[PDB]
């Protein structure tokens, strides 16, 4: 039960980090 | 052929062009040249040296001696510059005998056609889509319809646009998806929206009031920083935004 | 004429006005939560229950929830519009965003409106 | 073919990219956190379980990170609102930017000091 | 502009949701233990003491009423010949839909088990 919410926390951190690096990647790539 | 000319006082600056051949190989890449520099030189003089003596597949646009027309917008060391103005008089790191290198490459956002040459037709299509001409009645007054020296000094500072695209090709919103008009189209529409003797201000403001109009500006000042005429591109964009808010 | 007329102007204005309000709402929330008495180390059900026995904090939290969710949802709408290349991708991502935002607003509003201190 | 290169433009560009990143950060956190708070319509023990797992040193440094994100977003959003509503806004863009850099450093070192003394006395 | 496209899409999406909502409601009401023959105030009160069933019934109410109101808007638009008739029938529909949504939302939000 608590495990569900710590799983949710790490999933949120992964989505946050992915979005940060993806925004920077789309900024620097020439397409 | 015979031999390159004689230098006088040279620093032997290195250039790093980003070559791209459209047909012969489609194998682009960087290429480094070594050319002599002076205090009274410019990146245009150096690219001319490269094209005349060393290379000769290297193409780029340029017209004017120094009456600016805006044909040689490039990315020089990251920023957009108009290579005829980079003014190498200021090379103080030349004295410490460090190897100086300059990085040249086309502007970003438009389809490349060869080295340092891009396809300006998307830019000009966005330009001639804000209706950048005076729309009026249909029976001219034979004697130059009147306008005050107060109404005239309002759309000033946007009449200086030489249409070089140094601004539109530094807009991250323009690098992004969709079809943002761009700083330059919005400048050349501000010029006509704030002109007293015009009868399509409302129609232009309705063109700029779409999803890909003036509301996609993320208030980056890349355009203002890049303009070679010093136009305050983002303040023009702000004035159009406020004319849409308060009207 | 790609969407609803004058929707972008009002989304723009809403981001500005909700920012002005959210300064106070969100920063007062963070202050009172993290650096007032023991920060997180005082927080528990009894703390929540004695805070939500006050009209002040109830309205504060409901305004915070609604303003923050509509603000963030509009901002992410902009981000999706700037990063999605295919129209089908943009459609389904805007639908996922709308679904998640609606679910979060529904759950937060339910909890606030229905909270009772005496549950066990 | 895809070239990769950094534009190296205005400082307002880096302000905008930080603004976007921190905004998305707060949005995702808010989703997760409204859920775990909605756990209060279930049981005092459920709520205490979860928020007690939120009282660890890892989550404490994360609290500091989120404080930083929200604080920067608020300050830079004030700058953006001023640029948009104030008619002499776009002239003082870089002035506002330096001022909010100063305010951020002040308020954030203060907030880290307070949160840190709490974490110290808690261990 | 673009109101018909979104009304169309809403009918599709609310149909997908209403499959589960309405058919689960009908199942649990009519064919679980004694069907209608078990239903009374105590049954309603112990069902509405649960966040699950409270949110279920509020979602059912809102989705079903907006779905039906849009469908009847279409039906009126296809059967009413005079513009005055269409105007007053759309106004009657809007009034009845608003009244039903207001009453159902009031009852759900304000219901208390201990009334007498
Ligand atoms: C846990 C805490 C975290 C909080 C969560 C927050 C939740 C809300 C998030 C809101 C914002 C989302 C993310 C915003 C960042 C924007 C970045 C971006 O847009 O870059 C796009 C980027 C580039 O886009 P692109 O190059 O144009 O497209 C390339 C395609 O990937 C290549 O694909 P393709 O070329 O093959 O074609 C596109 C394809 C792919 O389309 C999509 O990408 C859609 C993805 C979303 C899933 C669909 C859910 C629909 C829900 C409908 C409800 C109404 O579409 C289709 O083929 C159609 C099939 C899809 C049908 C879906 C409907 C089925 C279910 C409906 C009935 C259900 C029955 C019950 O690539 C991405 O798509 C990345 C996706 C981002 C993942 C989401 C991250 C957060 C959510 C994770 C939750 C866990
Ligand atoms: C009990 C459970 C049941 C659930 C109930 C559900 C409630 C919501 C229902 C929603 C949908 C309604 C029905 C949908 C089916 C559509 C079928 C259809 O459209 O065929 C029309 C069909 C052919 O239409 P047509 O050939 O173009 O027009 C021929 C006219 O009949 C010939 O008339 P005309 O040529 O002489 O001129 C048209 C005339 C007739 O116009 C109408 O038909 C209007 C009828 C609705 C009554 C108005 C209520 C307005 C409420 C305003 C609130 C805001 O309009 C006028 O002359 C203007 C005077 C009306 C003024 C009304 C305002 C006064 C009160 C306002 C202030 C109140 C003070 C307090 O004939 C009908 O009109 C049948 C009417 C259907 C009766 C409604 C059935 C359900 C409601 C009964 C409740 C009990
Ligand atoms: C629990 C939740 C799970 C967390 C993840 C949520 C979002 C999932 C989206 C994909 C993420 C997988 C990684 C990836 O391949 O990114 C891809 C590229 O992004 C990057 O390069 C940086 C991301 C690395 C993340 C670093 C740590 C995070 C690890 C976990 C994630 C995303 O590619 P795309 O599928 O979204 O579309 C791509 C993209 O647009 C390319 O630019 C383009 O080349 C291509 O055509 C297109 O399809
Ligand atoms: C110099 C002058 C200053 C001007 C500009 C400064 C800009 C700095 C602001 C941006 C910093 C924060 C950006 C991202 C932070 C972050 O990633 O936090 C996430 C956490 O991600 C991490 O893992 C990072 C951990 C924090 C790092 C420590 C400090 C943050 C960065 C400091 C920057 C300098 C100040 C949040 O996770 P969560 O929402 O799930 O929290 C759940 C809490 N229960
Ligand atoms: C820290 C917490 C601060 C929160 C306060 C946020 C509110 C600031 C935004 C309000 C914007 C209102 C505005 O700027 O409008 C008028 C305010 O004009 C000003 O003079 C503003 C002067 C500077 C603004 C000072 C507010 C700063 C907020 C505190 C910053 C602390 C960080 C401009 O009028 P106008 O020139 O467009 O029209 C004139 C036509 N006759
Ligand atoms: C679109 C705009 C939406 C606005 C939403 C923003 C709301 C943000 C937070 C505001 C909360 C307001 C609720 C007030 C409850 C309260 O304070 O009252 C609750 C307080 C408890 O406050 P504390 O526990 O925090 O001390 O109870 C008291 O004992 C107060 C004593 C007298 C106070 C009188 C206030 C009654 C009404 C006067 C309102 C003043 C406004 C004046 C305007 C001209
Ligand atoms: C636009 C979208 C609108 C959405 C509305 C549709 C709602 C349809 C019905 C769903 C109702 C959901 C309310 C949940 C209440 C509940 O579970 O609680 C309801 C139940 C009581 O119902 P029962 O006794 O009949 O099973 O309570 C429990 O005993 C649950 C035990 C612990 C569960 C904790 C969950 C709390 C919140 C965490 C959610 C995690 C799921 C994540 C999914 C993304
Ligand atoms: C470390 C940081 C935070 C902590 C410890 C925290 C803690 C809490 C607590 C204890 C509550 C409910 C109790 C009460 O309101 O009195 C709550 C609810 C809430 N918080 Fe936070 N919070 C934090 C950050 C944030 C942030 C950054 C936001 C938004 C930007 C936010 C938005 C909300 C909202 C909207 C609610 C209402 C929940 C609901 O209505 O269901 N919080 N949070
Ligand atoms: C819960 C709190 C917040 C959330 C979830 C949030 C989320 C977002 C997101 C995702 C964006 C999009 C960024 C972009 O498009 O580049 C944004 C923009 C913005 N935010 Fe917030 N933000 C929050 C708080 C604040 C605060 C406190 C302010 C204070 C002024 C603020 C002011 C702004 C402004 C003005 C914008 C528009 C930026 C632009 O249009 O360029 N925000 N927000
Ligand atoms: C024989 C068939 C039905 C019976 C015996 C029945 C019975 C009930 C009962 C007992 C309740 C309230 C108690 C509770 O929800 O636990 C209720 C409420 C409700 N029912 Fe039904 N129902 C039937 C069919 C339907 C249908 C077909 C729909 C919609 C398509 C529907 C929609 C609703 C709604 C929206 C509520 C909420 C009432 C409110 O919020 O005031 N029901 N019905
Ligand atoms: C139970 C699952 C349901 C599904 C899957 C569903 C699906 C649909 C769909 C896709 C349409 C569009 C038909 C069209 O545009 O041609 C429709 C129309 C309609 N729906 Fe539903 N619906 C459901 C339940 C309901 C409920 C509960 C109501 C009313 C309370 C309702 C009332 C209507 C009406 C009146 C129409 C108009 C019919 C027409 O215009 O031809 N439906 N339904
Ligand atoms: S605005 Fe300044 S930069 Fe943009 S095009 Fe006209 S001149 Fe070149
Ligand atoms: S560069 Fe781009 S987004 Fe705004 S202010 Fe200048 S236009
Ligand atoms: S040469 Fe014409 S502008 Fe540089």
């Amino acid at each position: 039960m608590v495990l569900f919410f710590e799983i949710l926390l790490v999933a949120a951190v992964l989505v946050i980090t992915w979005f940060a690096v993806y925004a920077l990647y789309r900024l620097v790539t020439d397409e | 052929p015979e031999l390159p000319p004689v230098p006088e006082g040279a620093v032997m600056v290195t250039l790093k062009i980003a070559r791209f051949n459209p047909e012969n190989p489609d194998a682009a890449g960087w290429q480094s040249f070594r050319v002599p520099c002076l205090p009274s030189d410019r990146l245009l003089n150096l690219l001319h040296y490269v094209k005349w003596y060393l290379d000769g597949t290297l193409t780029f646009r340029r017209s004017c001696a120094h009456g600016v027309c805006g044909s040689d917008a490039m990315r020089i060391n990251g920023v957009n510059r108009l290579a005829c103005k980079v003014l190498m008089r200021d090379m103080l790191p030349k004295n410490p005998n460090k190897q100086l290198t300059i990085t040249i490459e086309p502007i970003r956002g438009l389809p490349v056609e060869k080295d340092l040459v891009v396809n300006m037709e998307p830019f000009f299509d966005a330009y001639r889509a804000v209706k950048p001409f005076l729309v009026t009645s249909g029976n001219p007054p034979t004697k130059e319809r009147i306008q005050s020296p107060t109404d005239r000094a309002r759309y000033d500072d946007t009449t200086k646009c030489i249409l070089c695209a140094c601004c539109t090709t530094s807009c991250p919103v323009y690098w992004s998806e969709g079809s943002y008009f761009g700083p330059a189209a919005i400048v050349n529409a501000h010029r006509f929206i704030f002109d007293s003797r015009d009868e399509a201000a409302a129609e232009r403001l309705d063109i700029l009031n779409e999803v890909d109009g003036v509301w996609r500006c993320r208030t980056t000042f890349n355009c203002t920083e890049a303009c070679p005429r010093g136009i305050q591109v983002t303040q023009a964009i702000q004035e159009v935004k406020r004319a849409l808010m308060f009207a | 004429p790609r969407g609803i007329p004058y929707f972008e102007k009002y989304a723009w204005l809403f981001m500005r006005f909700s920012g002005i309000a959210l300064v106070f709402l969100a920063l007062g929330h963070l202050f009172i939560m993290l650096m007032w008495q023991d920060g997180v180390y005082r927080i528990d059900f009894n703390y929540v229950a004695e805070r939500w026995a006050s009209p002040f904090w109830q309205i504060w939290d409901m305004a915070l929830l609604w303003l923050a969710m509509i603000h963030g949802a509009n901002g992410m709408r902009t981000i999706i519009g700037d990063y999605a290349r295919k129209n089908v991708t943009k459609f389904w991502l805007n639908s996922l965003l709308l679904l998640a935002t609606g679910f979060t607003l529904v759950l937060g509003s339910y909890v606030l409106v229905t909270f009772d201190a005496n549950i066990s | 073919t895809r070239r990769r290169t950094l534009y190296r433009g205005d400082p307002g560009m880096w302000s905008w990219v930080l603004h976007r990143i921190t905004g998305a950060t707060i949005f995702f956190f808010l989703f997760v956190h409204v859920l775990d708070t909605a756990l209060v319509r279930v049981s005092p023990q459920a709520y205490n379980e979860v928020i007690e797992t939120y009282k660890t040193p890892i989550v404490g440094l994360m609290e500091i990170g989120l404080v930083a994100a929200v604080l920067f977003h608020a300050l830079n959003g004030i700058r953006v609102i001023l640029i948009d509503f104030w008619a002499k806004g776009p002239r003082y863009q870089r002035q506002m930017l330096a001022v909010i850099a100063g305010l951020f450093l002040v308020i954030f070192i203060a907030a880290v000091g307070v949160i840190g003394m709490h974490m110290v006395e808690r261990f």
